[PDB]
């Protein structure tokens, strides 16, 4: 379930599970000297047949390496405070206003910060200049009669802006 | 009453006879002026009640009721408008002048004296209410909410007639004090079985109890708001009035004949609480919670205490309070996006951020905060039924619990968490429906302060 | 809870971590260096260097990332996307 | 060269309703306490006799509080 | 070493032990192909109509309207009466009630008897 | 006591005009979290007296 | 080849803002709307609001409150002060009270 492509891989797939059992024996696992011993025993063991030319040995080893591992997590993994599922999970979304608004200002205000607005309006002229011909003949040009890829092409052409691109530059600060 | 009757039906020529950019001052002014008009009424005192004419009278159960529709009008009178401004003036006129006749058949009812009076009083609220939802209901169903909401209430309302007319030719006249002071008790035949089921059946089709509550859902989900706010406050209100009148007579047999329609109410009270926690249209969520309150008033009208007595009329006026008020948030927030669905419109702590105090403060009079008139009411009923059975406790309390957790569902659902952030429409907040939740929560709060006003004749 | 983290400020850092790392050279450390070409350091230790950053900094990095650094350059890009760096 | 630009929804509208909201229930929320203040501090509120005899009231003179 | 993890309705079956994804035909590679690509004409159609600088209301998704008319409005359309239908009615909407019903006959009928004996403690009892 | 009830009293009101001021203000005050500092430090004052009276 | 309509693309939003910054409640003709605030409050609660809570505030004892007081006051004195009960039991007189027979 990912923008890129159909599936991770095997060897994506083997990494996150690598990552996934170093975190959880970080949460396992105090006093960090120890740690650093059990990182490099899992290391090791992961270094005993890394170099199967085998394939379906390899990926049953790495169910079986999911039941080893499943067997032993921790029930609080540690999760950072900045992660979904973590401590904070948009702690500060109380101020994180979308920037369609700040327009629907009485003029008084729109007196109380001029310039901002003037260059927030040579930014919406920017937008507007360049929205039609060069960002819909891009989408509506490249691709197959189905799209079948989530990712999009750069405005590599001459000058203007990359398409599609105004709610991923104009987003909160994640820390006002 | 006269001296209020007469200046509503002059508020209607009125209407007609100012101009564009004119009508709404001249309306508006002069329902706030028969406010303060109605305001003057309350006098009453001691002995009995108070009687305006050969004709008119005012129970105490009476005033409150009818100072709260002449309260409710020229606040519905703003309400509805930005719906239909741009349509055309003469349908506009037509509008307000359904409304003022609304009042007016309202006002009539409430200061019935004959029951028959009453009863065509009755069906002259009725007809106002379905022209009104019909004509400007908004969406694509209007038909079967009017059909629906026609039939029951009629064919409800029908036999009601025939009891009363027999009633009337076995035991003289229908002053509500010749009702009284010759009522004489009746027996267990089974005549009298289906005449008490007659009566009380056709206010409980209008309150709702709980097998004909799918009267409501229609009928206020495709209604405009103006009719919304009539159809709960005042016509639930005026059906539990009726049945508070009209059970002075046949007390000797309501105690057998009563057991199966508090049962009905409690069990159907746990059930709509329970669907309410889990229907998207928003809307819809104020009427089941309107039939949840109205299901703890059946049980308190039939249960026959004087406790039971002042907690109904407490639980009547501020559940209309809390109902009409947030009706007219929910048409804020339909008028903001045009989906009146509930997981669409959310965020709005940030944007709109006193918006969300008017529905914090609505909530917590729906979940009965403390000082509010809600929890007096509610309060009140638990004790009565308490000393009705040491057992009916389980289904208050759950009712409580349940009903908390909806009326939260409803407060941070819409309106916390996250903005769906292609909204990029909504405007601040008008001076307009301000003004509304102004004018609806000032009263409740004073009353709140001094609440003796309120009680019933069981004072 | 806000001392201003900057450019040369992260560049720094970020390349102190590396060159505290082992089995590299403080001669052949380069900024648009690569963890596939020229270090020729393999994925899993790769990983272990995207451990490292997302320990020191405090916050993870996910997974569809994760095979796609590959450079200090690109890091010192990511986590500029993830803290907005300007004062 | 240290300062940043919040996003805020607004302020005009809500502090001119609130503003309103104030200044025009106080525009006689001031003169009506001034009043009732000025009745209970001059006008007396009644004494607590009784009926004198062969004398009918009205039916005001009857009530402690002098606006009632 | 381990029991393998019987699931159940509340505890979900997480994306390891499938062991479902280990066994990838070419058809699984073609389920995937083809819902990556659903989702990419989404996200195209939606994205083109997100970011248009005149677009002044909501995108209006009939995903959303789809499920709501479907969720109330075409339940009564369509029916039929079957025995699991009329069965679980029936024993859902009219037995708690007529149990409760009972219940309280039997309580009210125990004070109604209790009080009619006197020897209730009733001696003060007056907010009744 | 017309002191232990005046005190008691006026130990519950103390906590009674900040709501009010900053609902009828407007004015943002920049001392708002001193002066709600200051009022509670005053109710803890006006509160360690009737205490002691009541011990005593 | 049919198209089954012929009327206007619908709807046409009107923000009724920008076109006044100022505005209150309904639509753009400028000074009634002012005129609607000024009647909506002034006659809505300057002359509503705070004359309800003063007549409501207080009028006489509804349903005879202080009334009952006082004359309870003073009925419990007097039957405190001529020895007979408080609260005489059986509020009919049972001289005046014909029971009927077996
Ligand atoms: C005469 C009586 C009415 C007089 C009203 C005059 C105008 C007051 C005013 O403008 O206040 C500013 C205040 C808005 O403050 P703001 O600084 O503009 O913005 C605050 C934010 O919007 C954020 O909103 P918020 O944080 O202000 O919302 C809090 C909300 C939350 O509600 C509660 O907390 C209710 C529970 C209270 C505790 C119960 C025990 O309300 C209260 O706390 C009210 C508590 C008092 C109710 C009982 C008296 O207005 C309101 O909150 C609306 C009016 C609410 C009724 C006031 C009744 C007072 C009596
Ligand atoms: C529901 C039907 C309500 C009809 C009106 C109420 C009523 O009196 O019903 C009794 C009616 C008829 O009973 P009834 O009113 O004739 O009662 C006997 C009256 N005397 C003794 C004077 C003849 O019941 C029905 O018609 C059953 C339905
Ligand atoms: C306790 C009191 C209970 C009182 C119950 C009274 C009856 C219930 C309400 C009757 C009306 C119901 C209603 O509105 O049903 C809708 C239905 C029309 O629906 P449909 O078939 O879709 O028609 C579309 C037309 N283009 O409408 C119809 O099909 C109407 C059918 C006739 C109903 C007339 C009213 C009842 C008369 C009963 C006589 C026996």
């Amino acid at each position: 379930f990912l923008p890129s492509a159909a599936y991770l891989t095997h060897q994506q797939k083997v990494l996150q599970l690598y990552k996934r059992a170093l975190r959880h024996l970080e949460s396992r696992c105090v006093h960090r000297d120890k740690y650093r011993y059990f990182a490099c025993l899992l290391r090791a063991r992961f270094d005993e047949h890394k170099n199967e030319k085998d394939m379906v040995k390899a990926t049953q080893l790495l169910r079986e390496a999911e039941k080893e591992f499943w067997h032993g997590q921790h029930p609080q993994p540690y999760i950072f405070p900045e992660s979904p599922g973590g401590t904070s999970y948009e702690r500060y979304e109380c101020y994180k206003v979308p920037e369609w608004c700040l327009d629907d200002w009485h003029p008084s205000e729109k007196a109380m910060y001029p310039d901002y607005f003037a260059k927030r309006e040579q930014w919406k002229k920017l937008r507007r200049e360049s929205w039609e011909r060069e960002v819909k003949q891009l989408q509506e040009e490249t691709p197959v009669g189905g799209p079948r890829t989530e990712a999009l092409p750069p405005a590599r052409k001459q000058g203007d802006l990359p398409p599609l691109w105004w709610h991923i530059v104009t987003r909160p600060r994640e820390r006002p | 009453m006269l001296k209020y009757i007469i200046p509503t039906m002059m508020l209607m020529p009125l209407t007609w006879l100012s101009k564009n950019s004119m009508i709404w001052i001249n309306t508006t002014l002069h329902s706030l002026l028969i406010s303060l008009t109605s305001l003057l009424l309350l006098n009453q005192f001691g002995d009995n009640s108070l009687n305006f004419s050969l004709t008119f009278f005012s129970d105490s159960l009476s005033t409150p009721l009818l100072i709260l529709t002449m309260w409710l009008l020229p606040l519905m009178l703003m309400a509805s408008q930005h719906h239909l401004s741009k349509e055309n003036l003469a349908r506009k006129k037509l509008f307000i002048s359904m409304l003022i006749l609304l009042q007016l058949f309202l006002i009539m009812t409430f200061t019935a004296t004959e029951l028959i009076f009453f009863y065509i009083m009755f069906e002259a609220t009725l007809v106002p209410t379905l022209i009104i939802i019909t004509r400007w209901g908004n969406q694509t169903e209007r038909l079967n909410a009017g059909l629906y909401f026609l039939f029951y209430t009629l064919a409800g309302s029908l036999p009601l007639l025939v009891a009363l007319i027999y009633i009337q030719n076995t035991m003289g006249s229908l002053n509500f004090l010749i009702l009284q002071y010759w009522v004489q008790p009746m027996p267990n035949s089974w005549s009298n079985t289906f005449m008490w089921l007659a009566c009380m059946m056709a206010f409980m089709v209008k309150m709702p109890l709980y097998g004909l509550h799918l009267w409501l859902p229609k009928a206020h989900v495709e209604a405009p708001i103006a009719g919304s706010m009539v159809l709960a406050a005042i016509l639930l209100k005026l059906g539990g009035y009726g049945m508070m009148r009209i059970t002075l007579l046949l007390n000797p047999i309501t105690d057998f004949m009563a057991y199966p329609f508090i049962m009905l109410s409690l069990w159907g009270m746990i059930m709509t609480s329970s669907i309410c926690l889990r229907q998207t249209d928003l809307k819809s969520l104020i009427a089941y919670s309107s039939v949840s309150h109205m299901a703890l008033v059946i049980v308190a009208i039939l249960i026959q205490t004087p406790w039971s007595y002042m907690g109904a009329t407490a639980l009547m006026i501020a559940h209309g309070l809390t109902s009409s008020m947030l009706f007219c948030l929910a048409n804020s927030n339909y008028e903001r996006v045009h989906s009146r669905t509930m997981i669409l419109a959310r965020g709005l702590q940030t944007l709109l951020p006193l918006m969300a105090a008017w529905w914090l403060l609505a909530s917590l009079t729906n979940l009965a905060l403390p000082p509010s008139i809600n929890l007096i009411g509610e309060l009140f009923v638990v004790m009565s039924t308490f000393s009705w059975s040491n057992i009916t406790i389980i289904l208050m309390g759950l009712n409580m619990v349940i009903t908390a957790l909806y009326s939260l569902y409803m407060l941070i659902t819409t309106q916390r968490g996250k903005h769906t952030h292609h909204i990029n429409n909504i405007l601040p907040s008008f001076t307009r429906e301000n003004a509304l939740m102004s004018l609806h929560m000032l009263p409740l709060l004073l009353l709140s302060l001094n609440p003796k006003i309120i009680l019933g004749p069981l004072y | 809870d806000a001392p201003p983290l900057t450019l040369e400020g992260i560049k720094d850092r970020v390349l102190y971590v590396l060159k505290l790392y082992d089995k590299i050279d403080p001669e052949k450390l380069s900024v648009n260096s690569h963890f596939m070409k020229d270090l020729g350091l393999d994925s899993l230790d790769q990983v272990e260097i995207i451990m490292a950053m997302e320990d020191e900094f405090g916050f993870e990095i996910p997974d569809i990332d994760a095979e796609k650094l590959m450079c200090p350059q690109e890091i010192v890009d990511y986590i500029a996307d993830k803290k907005d760096v300007y004062e | 060269g240290k300062r940043l630009f919040i996003i805020k929804p607004s302020g005009f509208y809500d502090k001119r309703f609130l503003k309103l909201l104030r200044f025009y229930i106080l525009l006689t929320g001031i003169p009506v306490v001034i009043g009732i203040t000025l009745i209970n501090v001059f006008i007396g509120e009644a004494e607590l006799a009784e009926i004198p005899e062969g004398y009918v009231p009205e039916h005001w003179e009857y009530f402690k509080h002098p606006i009632s | 070493s381990f029991p393998k993890y019987e699931p159940s309705r509340l505890a979900s079956l997480p994306t390891t032990l499938d062991p479902a994804e280990y066994d990838i035909s070419s058809e699984t590679r073609k389920a995937q192909a083809e819902r990556l690509a659903i989702r990419s004409r989404l996200k195209r159609e939606y994205q083109l109509q997100y970011n248009d600088p005149s677009r002044r209301g909501v995108v209006e998704d009939p995903a959303l309207i789809r499920w709501t008319c479907a969720r109330s409005a075409n339940v009564y359309p369509n029916f039929r009466p079957n025995t699991k239908t009329s069965l679980l009615g029936a024993l859902f909407g009219i037995g708690p009630l007529i149990f409760w019903y009972y219940v309280f006959k039997t309580d009210r009928d125990r004070k109604e008897k209790l009080i009619q004996e006197g020897k209730l403690d009733r001696t003060f009892n007056i907010s009744y | 006591m017309n002191l232990f009830s005046s005190l008691t009293l006026v130990t519950l009101i103390l906590l009674t005009m900040p709501i009010a001021a900053i609902n009828f203000n407007t004015h943002k005050f920049t001392n708002y979290p001193l002066y709600v500092k200051t009022t509670i430090s005053c109710a803890f004052i006006t509160s360690m007296i009737p205490t002691m009276m009541f011990i005593h | 080849p049919t198209l089954r309509w012929q009327e206007d693309p619908e709807p046409e939003d009107e923000n009724l803002y920008e076109k006044n910054p100022d505005s209150h409640g309904y639509d753009k003709d400028p000074a009634v709307d002012v005129w609607n605030m000024r009647v909506v409050f002034f006659f809505g609660f300057s002359i509503v609001l705070v004359l309800g809570s003063t007549f409501v505030a207080y009028l006489p004892d509804y349903r005879m409150q202080e009334w009952a007081r006082r004359e309870a006051e003073r009925l419990v004195k007097y039957r405190e002060a001529h020895g007979l009960p408080l609260m005489e039991s059986n509020c009919f007189d049972p001289s005046k009270i014909q029971l009927p027979e077996d």
